[PDB]
RNA sequence: UGAACAGCCUCUAGUUGAUAGAAUAAUGUAGAUAAGGGAAGUCGGCAAAAUAGAUCCGUAACUUCGGGAUAAGGAUUGGC
RNA sequence: UCUUAAGGUAGCCAAAUGCCUCGUCAUCUAAUUAGUGACGCGCAUGAAUGGAUUAACGAGAUUCCCACUGUCCCUAUCUAC
RNA sequence: CAGUCAAGCGUUCAUAGCGACAUUGCUUUUUGAUUCUUCGAUGUCGGCUCUUCCUAUCAUACCGAAGCAGAAUUCGGUAAGCGUUGGAUUGUUCACCCACUAAUAGGGAACGUGAGCUGGGUUUAGACCGUCGUGAGACAGGUUAGUUUUACCCUACUGAUGAAUGUUACCGCAAUAGUAAUUGAACUUAGUACGAGAGGAACAGUUCAUUCGGAUAAUUGGUUUUUGCGGCUGUCUGAUCAGGCAUUGCCGCGAAGCUACCAUCCGCUGGAUUAUGGCUGAACGCCUCUAAGUCAGAAUCCAUGCUAGAACGCGGUGAUUUC
């Protein structure tokens, strides 16, 4: 017998399994779409996620209300230190999809990257790509043809890069290493060109720029095993209920005589890759520069790094990003920033934006005052400050 | 954009940060702080608390 | 809203669902607003109908004057007393949640209105605005 | 303490028994709090909340004139 | 006028008795098969097979209003086991 | 529930729309009829919850016809992608009303679903009334009160590990499966078109919202065993200072963390197609969207994209144990 009253489905399925990943780094499953009028640049980039704080702009649609008007924002901040760039790998295509034919590293690793190739590192030989550098330490013995067959063959390149977990304020000493594909110019280029950034930094002032829309990919918060109630969204059943209101009542019917897939079921919440897309840039930032948190119109000379740091991160002495509301992922976390796959104008993404303001005051609590200059200010001397 | 004044405490308030409220008589207050309007709703007297700017000035600190 | 929708209106955190009864601003005679209704409603299951500011509803009379009573009438809200937040951030709430007599056009049936407003519903409802004494 | 061999703390006397250790996912059991609204929930205000002691003030209909009546409903309560 | 031993009197009601029935009118409601007040050709009311009321009392059944509230919109969080 | 035929209605006219008398079929959502299974028991109405399916499509997408000027409406096609409410009374299915609504369509899954709830109703035993009965007692007649048991097994399901592939680590591919975004309003177009007048559009564009989803916790709110700070009562520690007990003693604040349409952010674009309208075009020396060929065309379909990654699908790379 039918539903008496109709309902729509409790969740989402295409988002299933809903099962822990595979790994605390997000496969990016899809890049965007190589042209060859453009210059050779990357499509990608890789950062950490520090946190949230919130600003102020002056929107301009033409015909909002807040028209030409104040507002007040949730972005989220990335700490972006320059990839090192070390090898790139070539794709030939095949019926049976893209297959790599070849992985040319670099000469030269940091400690970081082949302490991500080992796991118990402090006991160990450090014996890795040694023989790679004999390959090396002459003209090209066994790299030149590696690279001219990647030239030959190859319709897709896609450059091995690492980041810089000594640089971060983190506690991990082991790299992060990935690949990007290359949307620009042709192939030789491709690879001449990453053969030229072999053992090279690379940064977010290439990468993108302002007003950019971007997709946001990452491992979402693990909430372990989890009931229906809050895994789903599904109606908390009433007071009097002998065993369990947290639940689903009725998991199927009779017929088919097994509990369907759609059906509500507990288990994992949380670490699940998740690719969120369209998240404006609202400022890049630099590392080796003051004032980072300071715009045109304050013009207080003030880094981005609250009063007593981030919480569970700290400073953000490196480049950095500053991005328009939230994004899937928490602190101390890797993150896969990229480029979009569609010119998306719309009257929103491109949308000019410039700051007027940047909460850089504490949020471990509720903090009154963006500068130490201003507490003091405010409240007068103190009886530690003799 | 500006910057405020709670009624109670007597702090900026950036802009987003703490609450408001308009009571019937259309007087608008605001709050850096829950700390703040909770007092506030107990009809409490800022110059008899102590950490107040209200107190502070009315004991003549910081002068 | 939609017929008196002079132009649009931005989401406000909803707090006065069916059942809420609101107190009554204006000069029409009334003393209480039992709401029973919203215009441009949405329908989900067991879910309450919720009015905010600006939104029209469709009210009746409780307490009052007996030639309201006993009858629906339009009814625009002009307080929520429900913590709400502006496109600058500013959380603001009233103490009381109160309420206008109106015609489905918008136009208040009564003179005037005891006490303050909001904004959105001055911007939105005109005649509010003609017959307001002070808005925030 | 307090109207009180109530409830709570203590003295004398008596016990320190009931498998224990590590973590603190779901679902439970027992206990609680929750913005705005206020029974729209539901067979049905079920359960829970709110009220609560004492002093003072005031007290309806109806009545077998005895009651109803702690009616309702309001104010106050510390320390020195 | 037929007939009975004599034909339900006072009084009461769609009441825990009333099929038709969600009876008709009113009221309570925005809306009420409910609740209450009236009406009574009452299928099948009724007088110690006790009738009609009835203050007070009831872990009785029922309706509404004030307050109150995580019952609910819509769930969330915490604690011990 | 749908057809055939068409006397008639429809100002005139059978067919725009209806369509009596007659008639052919379909469905099993009723109710009968039957009694095949089931009486060493298949837990028996409804609601709640929750998924999935059909379409005889209520709305939404595109279209055709009209006794369609416009608006509004009616009929019909592809279409089940997507959605189909809140309440009053009732145990109710159903019905009837109120109101919003884009619209508030019908149904199935052992009349879905009780080791999922509840137990109003029905459905034991108590009891009351009425009628029937000499009586014990009877009444799908009315009322009231009346114990709702067990999963630790297998499967299914969700999540989670995992031997074996020469070892180990890293980077990848992507078979297959899943899939999602939905609807409305306002301004403008325009008081224009159209219409004698009355009234009264539309595409594009912009800003907003409904429903659903996926994340996040800067802000606000909540939560508070931070038993963090302060205070309060009673009592014990000679008094103070500082503390114990009060099943976390109570109150106010309360960070962090968790969390909320109670907060915020985001939610893609290309192709083939249906219906339909058509191009050339014969048969049928004309003509015809069709027969060969062919164009555009939808919430459709498939891809883009998104989720998992075959644990018996694969590839690339690094290092590969000595006295």
């Amino acid at each position: 017998s039918h539903r008496k009253y109709e309902a729509p489905r409790h969740g989402h399925l295409g988002f299933l399994p809903r099962k822990r990943a595979a790994s605390i780094r997000a496969r990016v499953k899809a890049f965007p779409k190589d042209d060859r009028s453009k210059p050779v640049a990357l499509t990608s980039f890789l950062g950490y996620k520090a946190g949230m704080t919130t600003i102020v702009r002056d929107l301009d649609r033409p015909g909002s209300k807040f028209h030409k008007r104040e507002v007040v924002e949730a972005v989220t901040v990335v700490d972006t230190p320059p990839v090192v760039v070390v090898g790139v790998v070539g794709y030939v295509e095949t019926p049976r999809g893209l297959r790599s034919l070849t992985t040319v590293w670099a000469e030269h690793l940091s400690d970081e990257v082949k302490r991500r190739f080992y796991k118990n590192w402090y006991k160990s030989k450090k014996k890795a790509f040694t023989k790679y550098s004999a390959k090396y330490a002459q003209d090209g013995a066994g790299i030149e043809r590696e690279l001219a067959r990647i030239k030959k063959y190859a319709s897709v390149v896609r450059v091995l890069v690492h980041t810089q977990i000594r640089k971060t304020p983190l506690a991990q000493k082991k790299a992060h290493l990935a690949e990007i594909q290359l949307n620009g110019g042709s192939i030789s280029e491709k690879v001449d060109w990453a053969r030229e950034h072999f053992e090279k930094t690379v940064a977010v002032d290439s990468v993108f720029e302002q007003n950019e829309m971007i997709d946001a990919i990452a491992v979402t918060k693990g909430h372990g095993f989890e009931g229906v109630t809050h895994r789903w969204g599904t109606k908390k059943l009433p007071r009097k209920t002998h065993r369990g209101l947290r639940k689903v009542a009725c998991i199927g019917a009779w017929h088919p005589a097994h509990v369907m897939w759609s059906v509500a079921r507990a288990g994992q919440r949380g670490y699940h890759s998740r690719t969120s897309i369209n998240h404006k840039i609202y400022r890049v930032g630099k590392g080796d520069d003051e004032a980072n948190g300071a715009t045109s119109f304050d013009r207080t000379k003030k880094t981005i790094t609250p009063m007593g740091g981030f919480v569970h991160y700290g400073e953000i002495k490196n480049d950095f990003i500053m991005v328009k509301g939230c994004i899937p992922g928490n602190r101390k976390r890797i993150v896969t920033l990229r480029k979009s796959l569609y010119t998306n104008t719309s009257r929103k993404a491109l949308e000019e934006v410039s700051l007027k303001w940047i909460d850089t005051a504490s949020k471990f609590g509720k903090g009154r005052f963006q500068t130490p200059a201003e507490k003091h200010a405010f409240m007068g001397t103190l009886k530690k400050d003799l | 954009m500006k910057v405020e004044i709670d009624s109670f405490s007597g702090a900026k308030i950036y802009p987003g940060r703490g609450t408001l409220f308009v009571r019937g008589d259309s007087k608008i207050f605001r709050f850096q702080n829950s700390k703040s309007a909770s007092l506030f709703k107990q009809r409490k007297n800022p110059r008899r608390i102590a950490w107040t700017v209200l107190f502070r000035k009315h004991h003549k600190k910081g002068i | 809203s939609g017929n008196g929708a002079q132009g649009t209106k931005f989401r406000i955190s909803l707090g006065l669902p069916v059942g809420a009864i609101m107190n009554c601003a204006d000069n029409s005679g009334a003393r209480n607003l039992y709401i029973i209704a919203v215009k441009g409603s949405g329908s989900r299951l067991n879910r309450l109908p919720a009015a905010s500011l600006g939104d029209m509803v469709m009210a009746t009379v409780k307490k009052g004057k007996p030639e309201l009573r006993k009858k629906v009438m339009p009814a625009i809200v002009v307080r929520q007393a429900k913590s709400w937040r502006r496109r600058d951030g500013v959380f603001l709430y009233f103490e009381d949640n109160a309420g206008v007599i109106a015609n489905p056009k918008g136009e208040m049936k009564g003179s005037a209105i005891t006490g303050p407003v909001g904004k959105e519903c001055a911007d939105l409802w005109p005649r509010v605005a003609s017959n307001s004494g002070v808005v925030v």
